[PDB]
RNA sequence: GAGCUAGCCCUGGCCAGGGUGAAGCUGGGGUGAGACCCAGUGGAGGCCCGAACCGGUGGGGGAUGCAAACCCCUCGGAUGA
RNA sequence: GAAUGCCGGCAUGAGUAACGAUAAAGAGGGUGAGAAUCCCUCUCGCCGUAAGCCCAAGGGUUCCUACGCAAUGGUCGUCAGCGUAGGGUUAGGCGGGACCUAAGGUGAAGCCGAAAGGCGUAGCCGAAGGGCAGCCGGUUAAUAUUCCGGCCCUUCCCGCAGGUGCGAUGGGGGGACGCUCUAGGCUAGGGGGACCGGAGCCAUGGACGAGCCCGGCCAGAAGCGCAGGGUGGGAGGUAGGCAAAUCCGCCUCCCAACAAGCUCUGCGUGGUGGGGAAGCCCGGGUGACAACCCCCCGAAGCCAGGGAGCCAAGAAAAGCCUCUAAGCACAACCUGCGGGAACCCGUACCGCAAACCGACACAGGUGGGCGGGUGCAAGAGCACUCAGGCGCGCGGGAGAACCCUCGCCAAGGAACUCUGCAAGUUGGCCCCGUAACUUCGGGAGAAGGGGUGCUCCCUGGGGUGAUGAGCCCCGGGGAGCCGCAGUGAACAGGCUCUGGCGACUGUUUACCAAAAACACAGCUCUCUGCGAACUCGUAAGAGGAGGUAUAGGGAGCGACGCUUGCCCGGUGCCGGAAGGUCAAGGGGAGGGGUGCAAGCCCCGAACCGAAGCCCCGGUGAACGGCGGCCGUAACUAUAACGGUCCUAAGGUAGCGAAAUUCCUUGUCGGGUAAGUUCCGACCUGCACGAAAAGCGUAACGACCGGAGCGCUGUCUCGGCGAGGGACCCGGUGAAAUUGAACUGGCCGUGAAGAUGCGGCCUACCCGUGGCAGGACGAAAAGACCCCGUGGAGCUUUACUGCAGCC
RNA sequence: CGAUGUCGGCUCGUCGCAUCCUGGGGCUGAAGAAGGUCCCAAGGGUUGGGCUGUUCGCCCAUUAAAGCGGCACGCGAGCUG
RNA sequence: UGGGAGAGGGUGGUGGAAUUCCCGGAGUAGCGGUGAAAUGCGCAGAUACCGGGAGGAACGCCGAUGGCGAAGGCAGCCACCUGGUCCACCCGUGACGCUGAGGCGCGAAAGCGUGGGGAGCAAACCGGAUUAGAUACCCGGGUAGUCCACGCCCUAAACG
RNA sequence: CCGAGGGUAGGGCCCGUGACUGGGGCGAAGUCGUAACAAGGUAGCUGUACCGGAAGGUGCGGCUGGAU
C-alpha cells in the first residue's frame, strides 16, 4: 500500500510516498556499494545527450548479482531485503553457505530467513534461479538473460515478469513484460517468480520538487521555443503544431517506427508487443 | 556590481600558461607568433 | 575565450528568532473484533511571520551620475525546484 | 577650405557645473617660509552583527624609520598608500610540498582518425575533502604558534633491553559519511556579589555609606576525578574473500551481555610558568606581595564515529590494524629507553577596502570566523552604548525664487487622477472573539474589540542548590498613584465585498516587460526487446544505463472535479508477399563501323530485375475540418414539422457583447445624485467550443478589473517650518556645442514658418539672478516609409544540393 | 527623412468674432411676464461632479451663462505619459 | 450427545465443450445474412475441412413443479476455512422469552474511483435495410461495460 | 456598581420584492408524430445508464400486473 498524507500543504494534498514495509535493513552491504559517477545527461565529450538531466541525490550502487550461474549448487539464506536508489525493485541480501554475500533483486514474496539456489536442478520456487529449459511451461520469471552466460537483462523492474509459453528446438518462447512474444535460448537463465515492489507504479510524485530529487531536471516543450529551437516552435500568440508533431531534430514522434528493419533478432521475435 | 575580472592565479597559469599553449597545435602557433613578433613576454606573468 | 554569464560534475560552507501543530506513539472511550472519537505526547511541511543571505514589485531621486544599471522608501523568497 | 576626413596645437561654453553620501564640528597649544586641512590636549558628534577584530582570495613593498613637497591627493599641506634612501618577513609541530585519493585531466596495453589529432580499464597528476606532531606569555620602530621563556609532542637513523613467525604495492577490517529533530554532561561567552584587592573621590541641596569608581584570571605533561565515544570472549567445521592465511565471511557449540572489562577523546584538577585594572604620573613607571573567591545564565561549540525519526537512501584512496606468499629466520618486526638527525617554498603590509574587481583615493561588487552590555516577548531585529574605529581630502557666509529629503495644518475628506499614483491609516505582545465558502487542511492575523506604565500588599509552580536561603524562569489575586498619552522613544499588517487569468511553492527578457509567459506534479498519444530507441562523434568511443517496458526517448495537454461529440475524401503515420510504375545490373531478337580474312569494336528489342510512388485498408489526446435555401402552427410573431442544394462531415455537452462582439456606450437588471468601466442576465457567437482541451473550482498571487469602510496636503488650495543645494566671498576648475556674428517687433516677401530681404515700428553701452516661446535649439548620417537586381534571421507542398535513413 | 516628438490631459495664457451671458437696439403671429428673429457690441465673465485615455458626447446638480474657433489640431530644452 | 440433506458463504487450485484470433497444410468462387434484401467479408485465396497455438468468459447432460439462504442471491470438479437448518435420545439450564423507535451490518443490475483483464456480447456511435418518414424494431460493424482485486453507490415489479 | 437605551462591529431566522430563468396546472377551437390500452402492430412495466424533435429508444438485470 503506497501512504498517503493529509493535505497540509498544497503538494501533501497528493504526494504518496512506498511504505517500504518489506524493507528489513536500512544500510547496504559496505563490500557491494562503489560509487555512482553521475553524469548529468553528458557524454565524454561534455556534451549534452539526454536532456533534461541531473541534481537529483547522492547514491552509491550496490553490485547486483546478475548472472547466478555463476554458483549452481551453492545454496544461500536470505538475510536481508534493502532500498536500492538506482532501481525501481527492492533488492535482497543473500548470504552463501559459501561465506559469499551478493545481492540480488528481490522476487515477489520473497522472506527473510528462506534458502534459494541456482542450477538445473535446483527446486521451482521463489527465487532460484534456472536455464529456461528446465523450468515449467507457464511459470512467471524474470530476471531473463536474453543470450547464455551474459547476464541478465529481461524483467528487472518493480512488478514485471516473463512467462514461459512453450517450447520449440534449443529455444523457450517467452511473454515479455511488454507483451510481445520472443523466442530465448533454453540455456539462458531466469529466476522463477515476478519482480517485487509491485505497488511502485500507484506512487504519485506531488509536486515540482520530487522530480528534481530524482534527478529529473524540468522539461520543455517545444511550442513554448523558437524556430531556431524546435519545429514546433513560434507563432504569434499560441500555435497549434501546424505540421505533423516532431522531434527537436525533425524526426516525427506520432507513429513513425523506428526499429531498424534488418535487424537480426527479428528472426527470433514472435509476435511485436500489444497495446 | 560584480564585474568580468575576476582573477586568479591557478586559472590564469592553466588557461594561458607556457604548458597549455605547448599541448596544442594552435597554442604552439601562439608561441611560433609571439617570438616572431619580438614579443618580451610569451605568456601571461602570474606569480604562483 | 565559460576568471562575466548558462547548465552540469566533484568537494566544502551557510540559513537569528518566533508561529502553526501532520503521521506515529501512549492513555481513555467504543465494538463481537474493528472503524472511529477524545486527551496527552510528538515535531512533519517546495507550511506561516521575520534578519542574515538571495531577490528586484510600486514610487521617488539620479540622467556630462557616486554608478556604462546606482541611491532612498516600499515590496518577494527565506528547509528549499 | 570643406571628405560628421587624419594627426597635433589652441580656443568657446566660464571663472560657469562641480569638488563623490546631510555622521559635525569648536577652541587652545605646537611645528613651519607658509596652516580651516600636519602633530598634541580639551570639548562635540558618528559606527558598534561594525564604519570594530581575525582568516582565505586577489594585490605585490603599499609595512617601519629618516629626509622631502615638482607632480599625484578633486582645496590646502609642514601630511600621505607620493619622491629619495636605509631597515623590516626567522617554523620538524601554522599552511603547501618530500602522503592519499574526488570530479576532471593525463595515459603503459589497446582502439580510431587524410595530416594535425580523437579516445582509452590500469597507473600517474589533481583539494578548501581524508590524513598528520604546539599551547600560553614576553620581546622589535617594524616578525612572531616562526625569536625567547615555560611546559609539551612527531617522524627518521643508530644502539641497548624485552617480546614475537617476521615478512606485501597482495587478502581482510577500518577509514566511511544524508536530512531534520534531539539527550546527558561540559566548555567558550556572559550577568550579579553584602565577599577579596585597589589609586582616590564626598562636589551644588543631601550622603563617610552594605557609597561611588576599578579589577577579581590564563596555559599546563603524568596521575586522579567527572562525562561520553569505540569494541564481545572461547572452540570445532570451512568448499567464499581470483595464490596463501591462524585474518575476514558463513554454519554450530560454550561463557559473557543495556554490566564490567580493555581502549580513545572531551572537561576538571594538576608540579610549574604567566598575566594583572581604574586612577595618579612623565608607550613607560606606580597602583601590586595586586586580589585572583562565591552564586546565577549558558551555546549553534565539545564529548561524537552520541540518540531518534524520515526518504530523496546520503565519495574515494592512503595513514592505521590484521592476515599470510616469495623470501628470511645470527635476520625482521613489536614494545620501552637512550643518542643522533629532521629538507624545500610561504610568512611584511592592505584585506567589505584609499592597497582586491569596477579607467578614479568611484555611495557599486567581494567567501569563512569572532561580533560585549541594557531595554523592547524572542533575535544576528530596533535604540543607546563598551572595546575598538571614525566625522566620509574644499572651506567661510547668506537665509530669494526653484529643486530635493523631511515636519505640521483650519473646514471638507478621493471632490485628485488613466489609477488613492503617492502619502496617511493599521502596526508588537496577551486576552476575548471571528462569516460565506471549503479539497475539511483551511479561509484566519479574517473581521471587530478589550488590555499594556508605575507603587504597595498577598500568593501559586519551575530551574540551581540540598529538601532550605541566595540566584534565575514562568505566573496569579487585591488595593492604589501620575500624565494629553504607558509596545509613552526606535523597529512591527490598513481592512472588506466582488469579477478575469493561472491550481498551487517556483522560473524568466544581466541593463525598459516578473506576467495571464516558462516550469510544475498529473492526463494521453507514440516510439524502444537491449550491442534499445534516441543523442553527440568522420570514426573509435561515449551518454541512455553499469538502467531493461512499473524502464528509457519524443509530443501535446497542465493540481483537482464533471467531461472531451461528428468527419479518415486531402496530408501524415501504420498495415497490406496481389496488381501498375520503377534504377543499376542481367538478357541479346535485330542493326551497325572496320578488316582479305579469322577477329576487334559499337548500338540494341522482348523477358528477369529493389526501395519508393500509384493502388487497397486502418488511424484524431495524428495535420486538420465541423453548411446554405424555400415552406408550415386557432391574431401577429416564431417554427417542433416537411422540402431542396451542397459536403469527407455540417459544432454535441457546456459556455457566450467574453483576455474573443465589428455595428457597440447592444438590450434589460444591479450599484451611483449621475456608471463608455464593473457585476448579473438575454443570444442575430462580424469571428466560443471540447487535451493549440471545454465548463467549474477551496487555497494561493508585489498579476489585471469594479465597489465600499477607515484615513489622509491626492485635491478644493494653498500656507508655514527644517536641513542639503541654488545665492555671496576665498581655493581648484570641466562639458557637449561652436561657418563667422556688430544676433530686436510687426506685416509682408522669400525653396511655401526670416535677427540676416522690403516697408514700417521700436531700440543709450555692459552685466547678474531667474523663465523656457524662438534660434525649424543639442544629441544620434530617421530604427517609420520607400528605393538598392544591399544584408542577415526565420518558414515552406519555392529551386537546387547535402547529411541522415531506406 | 546627416530627425520639424506624435493623441489626450495639466499648467500658462493670448487672439478672432460667425456672441453663450451681461449692455444698446429694430421687427414680432410683442397685452404683461416670458420667448422668437435680426442688428450693434470682444470690456469682463463663461461652475462642480459620474462615465470613458479620450478630444467629443451622454448624464447629475447648479448657473446670468455653462459660446465656437486660431495660435506647428498653442504649449513634452514646461510636467504628465 | 449422536446423525442427515444442500447451486448457503469465503480462499486457492483445476477440467472439458464451444466462439474468436494467429501459424501450417489442403482446397476455390463464393461466404454471410433476411420476411425478402443490402451494407459487410472474399482470387491480396474467403467460407467449408484437418493439425498446432494463444486468450477470456460461461459451465451442456445431470436439472426437476427440485435444493439452500434472512433478503439480495447461489449451478463443471477438487481441497481448506465457515454459516444457517432439520432429525432421533429426552441428558443438562430453569421463563434465561416475543417484538423492536433509533443504531449497525448485508443489499440484483446499472453506475463511480484506482489498477488489471478483454474472447463472446454490446448502450453510445457508424453503415445497410424496412418505411410516407424510421434519430427504432431487423441486418453488418462497434466503444464503455459485462470479468478479477480493493473502495464507493444503496436503488428495484428488492414481489408472495 | 448595576442600569432604560443610544452607538460601533459581526452573525442567525423570517417576510416581501427582482432583470432573467425552470418546470407545473388549466384552457382549447392548433402543428408534429402515435408511446400506452388487442400480441396496441417491436408483449408491457421496471431500477439504472447512454441517446433522440416529441411522445420514446436501446443496453444490463429484474417482475408477470404477458396474448399465443
Ligand atoms: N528624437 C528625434 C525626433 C523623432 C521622433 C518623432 N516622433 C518624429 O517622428 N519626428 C518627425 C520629425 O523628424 C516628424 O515630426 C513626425 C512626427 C510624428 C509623425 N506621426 O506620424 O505622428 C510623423 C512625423
Ligand atoms: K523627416
Ligand atoms: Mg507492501
Ligand atoms: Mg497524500
Ligand atoms: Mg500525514
Ligand atoms: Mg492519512
Ligand atoms: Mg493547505
Ligand atoms: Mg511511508
Ligand atoms: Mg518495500
Ligand atoms: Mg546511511
Ligand atoms: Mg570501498
Ligand atoms: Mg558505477
Ligand atoms: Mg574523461
Ligand atoms: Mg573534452
Ligand atoms: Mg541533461
Ligand atoms: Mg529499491
Ligand atoms: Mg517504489
Ligand atoms: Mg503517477
Ligand atoms: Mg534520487
Ligand atoms: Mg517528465
Ligand atoms: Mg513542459
Ligand atoms: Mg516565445
Ligand atoms: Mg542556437
Ligand atoms: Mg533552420
Ligand atoms: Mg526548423
Ligand atoms: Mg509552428
Ligand atoms: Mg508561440
Ligand atoms: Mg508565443
Ligand atoms: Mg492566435
Ligand atoms: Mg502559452
Ligand atoms: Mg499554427
Ligand atoms: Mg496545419
Ligand atoms: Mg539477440
Ligand atoms: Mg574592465
Ligand atoms: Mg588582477
Ligand atoms: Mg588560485
Ligand atoms: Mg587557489
Ligand atoms: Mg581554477
Ligand atoms: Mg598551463
Ligand atoms: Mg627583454
Ligand atoms: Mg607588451
Ligand atoms: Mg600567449
Ligand atoms: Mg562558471
Ligand atoms: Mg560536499
Ligand atoms: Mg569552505
Ligand atoms: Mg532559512
Ligand atoms: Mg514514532
Ligand atoms: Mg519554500
Ligand atoms: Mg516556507
Ligand atoms: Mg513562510
Ligand atoms: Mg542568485
Ligand atoms: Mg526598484
Ligand atoms: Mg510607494
Ligand atoms: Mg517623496
Ligand atoms: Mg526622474
Ligand atoms: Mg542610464
Ligand atoms: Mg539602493
Ligand atoms: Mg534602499
Ligand atoms: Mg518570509
Ligand atoms: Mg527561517
Ligand atoms: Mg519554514
Ligand atoms: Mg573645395
Ligand atoms: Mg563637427
Ligand atoms: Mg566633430
Ligand atoms: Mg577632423
Ligand atoms: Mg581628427
Ligand atoms: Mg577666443
Ligand atoms: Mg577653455
Ligand atoms: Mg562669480
Ligand atoms: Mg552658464
Ligand atoms: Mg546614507
Ligand atoms: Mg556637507
Ligand atoms: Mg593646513
Ligand atoms: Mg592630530
Ligand atoms: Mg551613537
Ligand atoms: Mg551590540
Ligand atoms: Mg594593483
Ligand atoms: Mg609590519
Ligand atoms: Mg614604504
Ligand atoms: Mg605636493
Ligand atoms: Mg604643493
Ligand atoms: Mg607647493
Ligand atoms: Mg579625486
Ligand atoms: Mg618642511
Ligand atoms: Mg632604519
Ligand atoms: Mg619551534
Ligand atoms: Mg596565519
Ligand atoms: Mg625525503
Ligand atoms: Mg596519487
Ligand atoms: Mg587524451
Ligand atoms: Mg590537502
Ligand atoms: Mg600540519
Ligand atoms: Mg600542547
Ligand atoms: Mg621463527
Ligand atoms: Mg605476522
Ligand atoms: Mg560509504
Ligand atoms: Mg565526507
Ligand atoms: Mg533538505
Ligand atoms: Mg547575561
Ligand atoms: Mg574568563
Ligand atoms: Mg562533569
Ligand atoms: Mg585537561
Ligand atoms: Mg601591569
Ligand atoms: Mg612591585
Ligand atoms: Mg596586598
Ligand atoms: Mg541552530
Ligand atoms: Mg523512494
Ligand atoms: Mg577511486
Ligand atoms: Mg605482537
Ligand atoms: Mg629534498
Ligand atoms: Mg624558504
Ligand atoms: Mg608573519
Ligand atoms: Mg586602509
Ligand atoms: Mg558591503
Ligand atoms: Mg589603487
Ligand atoms: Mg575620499
Ligand atoms: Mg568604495
Ligand atoms: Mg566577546
Ligand atoms: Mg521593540
Ligand atoms: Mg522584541
Ligand atoms: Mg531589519
Ligand atoms: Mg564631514
Ligand atoms: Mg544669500
Ligand atoms: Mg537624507
Ligand atoms: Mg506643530
Ligand atoms: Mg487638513
Ligand atoms: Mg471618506
Ligand atoms: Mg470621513
Ligand atoms: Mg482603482
Ligand atoms: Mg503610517
Ligand atoms: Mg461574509
Ligand atoms: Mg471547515
Ligand atoms: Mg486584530
Ligand atoms: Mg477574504
Ligand atoms: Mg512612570
Ligand atoms: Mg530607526
Ligand atoms: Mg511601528
Ligand atoms: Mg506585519
Ligand atoms: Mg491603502
Ligand atoms: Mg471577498
Ligand atoms: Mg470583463
Ligand atoms: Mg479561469
Ligand atoms: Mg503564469
Ligand atoms: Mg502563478
Ligand atoms: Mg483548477
Ligand atoms: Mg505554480
Ligand atoms: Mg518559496
Ligand atoms: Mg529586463
Ligand atoms: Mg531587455
Ligand atoms: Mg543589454
Ligand atoms: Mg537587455
Ligand atoms: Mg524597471
Ligand atoms: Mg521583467
Ligand atoms: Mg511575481
Ligand atoms: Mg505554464
Ligand atoms: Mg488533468
Ligand atoms: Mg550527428
Ligand atoms: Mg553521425
Ligand atoms: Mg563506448
Ligand atoms: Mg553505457
Ligand atoms: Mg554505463
Ligand atoms: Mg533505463
Ligand atoms: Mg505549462
Ligand atoms: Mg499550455
Ligand atoms: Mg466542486
Ligand atoms: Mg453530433
Ligand atoms: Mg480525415
Ligand atoms: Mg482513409
Ligand atoms: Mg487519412
Ligand atoms: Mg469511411
Ligand atoms: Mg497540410
Ligand atoms: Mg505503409
Ligand atoms: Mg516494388
Ligand atoms: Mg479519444
Ligand atoms: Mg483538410
Ligand atoms: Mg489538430
Ligand atoms: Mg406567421
Ligand atoms: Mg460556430
Ligand atoms: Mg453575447
Ligand atoms: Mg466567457
Ligand atoms: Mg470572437
Ligand atoms: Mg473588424
Ligand atoms: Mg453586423
Ligand atoms: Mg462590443
Ligand atoms: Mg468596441
Ligand atoms: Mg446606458
Ligand atoms: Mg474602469
Ligand atoms: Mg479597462
Ligand atoms: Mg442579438
Ligand atoms: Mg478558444
Ligand atoms: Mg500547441
Ligand atoms: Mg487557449
Ligand atoms: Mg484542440
Ligand atoms: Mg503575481
Ligand atoms: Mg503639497
Ligand atoms: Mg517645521
Ligand atoms: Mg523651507
Ligand atoms: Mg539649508
Ligand atoms: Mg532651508
Ligand atoms: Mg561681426
Ligand atoms: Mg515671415
Ligand atoms: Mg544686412
Ligand atoms: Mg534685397
Ligand atoms: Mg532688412
Ligand atoms: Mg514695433
Ligand atoms: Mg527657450
Ligand atoms: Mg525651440
Ligand atoms: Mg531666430
Ligand atoms: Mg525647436
Ligand atoms: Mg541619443
Ligand atoms: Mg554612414
Ligand atoms: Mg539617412
Ligand atoms: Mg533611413
Ligand atoms: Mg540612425
Ligand atoms: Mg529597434
Ligand atoms: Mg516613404
Ligand atoms: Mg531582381
Ligand atoms: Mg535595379
Ligand atoms: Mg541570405
Ligand atoms: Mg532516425
Ligand atoms: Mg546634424
Ligand atoms: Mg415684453
Ligand atoms: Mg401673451
Ligand atoms: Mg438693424
Ligand atoms: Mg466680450
Ligand atoms: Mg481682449
Ligand atoms: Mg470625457
Ligand atoms: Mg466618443
Ligand atoms: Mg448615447
Ligand atoms: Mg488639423
Ligand atoms: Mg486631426
Ligand atoms: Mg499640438
Ligand atoms: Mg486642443
Ligand atoms: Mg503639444
Ligand atoms: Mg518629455
Ligand atoms: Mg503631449
Ligand atoms: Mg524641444
Ligand atoms: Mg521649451
Ligand atoms: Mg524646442
Ligand atoms: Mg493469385
Ligand atoms: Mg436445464
Ligand atoms: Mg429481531
Ligand atoms: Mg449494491
Ligand atoms: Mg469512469
Ligand atoms: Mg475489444
Ligand atoms: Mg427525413
Ligand atoms: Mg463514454
Ligand atoms: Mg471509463
Ligand atoms: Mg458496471
Ligand atoms: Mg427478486
Ligand atoms: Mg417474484
Ligand atoms: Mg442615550
Ligand atoms: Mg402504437
Ligand atoms: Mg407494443
Ligand atoms: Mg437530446
Ligand atoms: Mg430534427
Ligand atoms: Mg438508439
Ligand atoms: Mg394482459
Amino acid at each position: 500500500a503506497v501512504k498517503k498524507f493529509k493535505p497540509y500543504t498544497p503538494s501533501r494534498r497528493f504526494m504518496t510516498v512506498a511504505d517500504f514495509s518489506e524493507i528489513t535493513k536500512t544500510e547496504p552491504e559496505k563490500s557491494l556499494v562503489k560509487p555512482l559517477k553521475k553524469t548529468g545527461g553528458r557524454n565524454n565529450q561534455g556534451r549534452i545527450t539526454v536532456r533534461f538531466r541531473g541534481g537529483g541525490h547522492k547514491r552509491l550502487y550496490r553490485i547486483i548479482d546478475f548472472k547466478r550461474w555463476d554458483k549452481v549448487g551453492i545454496p544461500a539464506k536470505v538475510a536481508a531485503i534493502e532500498y536500492d536508489p538506482n532501481r525501481s525493485a527492492r533488492i535482497a541480501l543473500l548470504h552463501y553457505v559459501d561465506g559469499e554475500k551478493r545481492y540480488i533483486i528481490a522476487p515477489d514474496g520473497l522472506q527473510v530467513g528462506q534458502q534459494v539456489v541456482a542450477g538445473p536442478d535446483a527446486p521451482i520456487q521463489v527465487g532460484n534461479a534456472l536455464p529456461l529449459r528446465f523450468i515449467p511451461v507457464g511459470t512467471v520469471v524474470h530476471a531473463v538473460e536474453l543470450e547464455p552466460k551474459k547476464g541478465a537483462k529481461l524483467a528487472r523492474a518493480a512488478g514485471t515478469s516473463a512467462q514461459i509459453q512453450g517450447r520449440e528446438g534449443d529455444y523457450v518462447i517467452l511473454r515479455l513484460p511488454s507483451g510481445e512474444l520472443r523466442k530465448v535460448h533454453g540455456e539462458c537463465y531466469a529466476t522463477v517468480g515476478a519482480v517485487g515492489n509491485a505497488d511502485h507504479k500507484n506512487i504519485v510524485l506531488g509536486k515540482a520538487g520530487r522530480s528534481r530529487w530524482l534527478g529529473r531536471r524540468p522539461h520543455v516543450r517545444g511550442a513554448a521555443m523558437n524556430p531556431v529551437d524546435h519545429p514546433h516552435g513560434g507563432g504569434e500568440g499560441r500555435a497549434p503544431r501546424g505540421r505533423p508533431p516532431a522531434s527537436p531534430w525533425g524526426w516525427q514522434t506520432k507513429g513513425l517506427k523506428t526499429r531498424k528493419r534488418r535487424k537480426p533478432s527479428s528472426r527470433f521475435i514472435i509476435a511485436r508487443r500489444k497495446k | 556590481m560584480k564585474r568580468t575580472w575576476q582573477p586568479n592565479r591557478r586559472k590564469r597559469a592553466k588557461t594561458h600558461g607556457f604548458r597549455a599553449r605547448m599541448r596544442t597545435p594552435g597554442g604552439r602557433k601562439v608561441l611560433k607568433r609571439r617570438r616572431q613578433k619580438g614579443r618580451w613576454r610569451l605568456t601571461p606573468a602570474v606569480r604562483k
